């Protein structure tokens, strides 16, 4: 499901730190 | 040493569980806006479109004749298809004010449970905007709790001991907000566009309605 | 629905209070 | 010195109330939870059955027929029966639209019933929801207190001293928030299967209402032929 | 000493008045609530009796012999006779649609009417609920600030010169929390026993519909055949 | 001196200027709560007189000459004029439904209009108090924020310099609150009093459609 | 080495200087709005004040139509007007009047509904960020304030002298906060008590439309009779 | 109801309470 895969990829990209 | 992650990863369980279930329900909430956001796009793209088309229509035979050009998942033909079932199951009936009393019922039901419909994900953001500060606040509480009995324990009158875990406790608080907000305000926005769309949809059923209603005046005049 | 959907924000102001006064208490004392 | 039991136990009266207080609002809102969910599914799974069964009827005769195997606690036999009922009570009338208007009002009126008795326990769940983290902050404010008494009283300099009292109060707070995210979650999952539900026992009293109404109406079509 | 009642007698005559303000807003909120309390048991207790006696009825001169029993101050006689007056003042009308309605109107009318005097009390309760904790936050912004006022005028740090200001922000603190605390429980048991009460008492005006508009068709046919 | 008045004396423009924001917001939300139960007051005292008397009647001919003599103001005699100048302008008409509707109709929206035209003031009531707690707040922030750019640029650290400008910030909190909590109970004491004056109005207005609904079918039903 | 109300959003953390200019986008949105909706708004309501007060001296709707026929394409009060026509010239070959008395209704309903939701166009700016933005401005407070004690815990060491730009940051993010959160209130109000007396001004045109056209069809039909 | 906003908001309040805990907290000791 795109909107959990693209919710967690933007998230992933801020939780890098 | 003390980024933000390291700041994470050295405080205590509890706190650091708080922290990935506000983290959890952040994506949650993210990917229910993502989900509905396209959806109610769609639906108000079509429903506005087929409004359109039926606003030429003059009797309830015509706008069938409209509506038989929309696919079966659209929400106009659904209602139209309601309406002309209450006629075809009503055929033996020489009362016409029974037909339209029960059709308004019916489509009115119907307008409701569409609208009903699209509510489906809106417990996870209610219960997310309301909880969030609360779990933030008791992730807050625990560390300076934790940085007290480290007082107690380790009997040292400075505070620069505390200020870590000071720091520790406010990252829960602050990470309770990003949780909350985003909530809170995506909740408000599909509350208002939930609403804005079953006027819209309401206004297609009552010109179903209106159609009808003409139609079987007509009828029941132009037999006397 | 009755569903609670909004920050009630009184209980924070308040458990704020309580961190405020803790520290205007031990600070002055270390 | 620990850090949970011998704070907890070392706290005065008033904050030993106040936690014992939260801990009760806690298992009461569990109980309640427990209790509900497995009836509400019970009613949930039972209605959407008899629903699926009474959409294919076309007559409130047969619709009362097909109703007639469904168990004596069933909400739709106990919509079927009451407007045949008020149709009985009513036989010796000639207007169908009288007959029509007092069993919409009857039914409508069972249907606010039901609905009234299936969210028997929320009061409890909306106030424990609201009240505990303030009842909570008492606790900690109190204790602040009795911690503020005890050095006012010997007039010390310690941190350290102060320390154990000031972590059993913040605890009160932290068992207020415990009591009440679970009575708001609970409260919010309530609230939302109660709204599908009066919603759905809505659509099998509408049935019920439309099945008379057509029926009411051919008949008398049939009669002055 | 350095007691809770010299640290009371130590505060501000500002923080003084919001605390004494506070008590008296907490003892009439007790006050009104073992007043309505004890109402609201008695009301309800009575119409529980009157509904279930009145439920044997199957014409409204039955409803009114069952009723005649019933005392001065009985809401379901006062509801049973606004029906009987509607038709004593319409004798010399054949419009049965006209009296229906108007009966209908009426009663709605006066099942409004009972309810909005019912709830006399709640405005105040949900007065305290909201504004109190707000007072108490009052109080200990002006203790917080008389603890500025303290370091200011003597320029030294100290735990002792800033007390009086700690004490009177956990005072302003204690008594608010105090008064908003039962004021929000009281306010949802009577806003749960009005929603029950109010709704009970629209289920016995509508067996009062009922009955009437039964009578008027029977009549009717009787006359008609 | 360190007193309310060396406080507000001593503050820099912008915490001095919101004080008396707040105190001007302090008067007009008390000039509005004297200006307004006045009124409702007289209103309520009136009106119950007007029910009280016109309870005796037993048709509209009767109620018009119970309420003759009523004050030009009187809104139970602007109902009872509302109603007869629909029976004079629906002369010719047959259709007593017809009559009745449209006077309820009337009726309805005369006793809506009443409610709303009496509740004016109230946007004022409301908005102080949503927004008297933050002009407050933003005095006190204001003049924190100018203590320490103060002690920023000035070095020489000592709590007992700052104290003073913090205190006076405080304050501005204080008269935030002091203005936010009459509104905020005064708004709320108003929209119950007009919640229950619109109800007893309605109670008028629906003795008024009662006496025309039956006078009117009474007289239909005796030329029969 | 010293700081200004620019220097420290230039030397502001990368969190709170997009906080900063998230509230400041807030701000200037909220000014558009407002702007945008009062020049359109105040020339709304004085158009229709206006059409309300010369279609009240009209005793049937041919009158009414005679009286609008030049007010303009978008004039609110033709518009209903024309539509309520437009019901009457589709019902041409209708005996019964009472069927175009109820679609008439029902139109009028919908379009005074459909106008009053277009007005309302902005508002879900001004709630949101009425409501919002204080907890927006607590989040970047309490990141810098997080900071600040990070500070702390970095250098070991603790003075006014290093803190003090730290917290004139976390400050600055509340200030731009509130002054985000105000004028939406005062905006918000201003539009909601507007808009409530737009809408009864709007309804009473429909009102007077309603009861012209009906009167109008009844004393007709009563004519014919 | 009319839909206006009427409540008590005092939101910002815990901004200034943060302040006033680093005043302590740094001052203080």
């Amino acid at each position: 499901p795109w909107p959990t895969l693209l919710s967690v990829c933007i998230h992933g990209a801020v939780v890098a730190g | 040493d003390l980024s933000v992650w390291g700041m994470y990863q050295h405080a205590d369980i509890v706190v650091k569980c708080v922290m990935i279930g506000l983290i959890l329900a952040s994506v949650v909430t993210w990917a229910i806006f993502f989900s509905k956001s396209v959806e109610f796009f769609n639906q108000k793209r079509r429903l506005k479109r087929e409004q359109q088309l039926l606003a030429e229509a003059r009797s309830l035979n015509q706008a069938n004749d409209i509506a038989a050009d929309f696919g079966s998942k659209s929400l106009s033909l659904h209602l139209l298809n309601e309406a002309q079932n209450e006629l075809e199951l009503s055929e033996g009936s020489d009362d016409n004010e029974g037909i339209k009393e029960r059709t308004s019922f019916r489509l009115e039901r119907r307008v409701a449970a569409v609208g009903r419909q699209m509510g489906r994900g809106n417990g996870y953001l209610a219960t997310i905007g309301a909880i969030s500060p609360f779990v933030g606040l008791f992730g807050t509480v625990w560390g300076i709790m934790n940085s007290f009995i480290g007082i107690a324990q380790t009997q040292t009158t400075n505070l620069a001991v505390v200020a870590p875990g000071i720091a520790e406790a406010l990252l829960a608080t602050a990470i309770g907000l990003v949780a909350a907000i985003p909530a809170v305000v995506i909740y408000n926005v599909f509350a208002r566009q939930i609403g804005g769309f079953k006027a819209m949809l309401g206004d297609v059923a009552a010109q179903v309605l209106l159609l009808q209603s003409r139609d079987l005046d007509l009828e029941a005049s132009a037999a006397a | 629905n009755g569903e609670m959907h909004d920050i009630n924000v009184t209980p924070f102001i308040d458990v704020m209070l309580v961190l405020l006064i803790i520290f205007m208490v031990a600070a002055p004392l270390a």
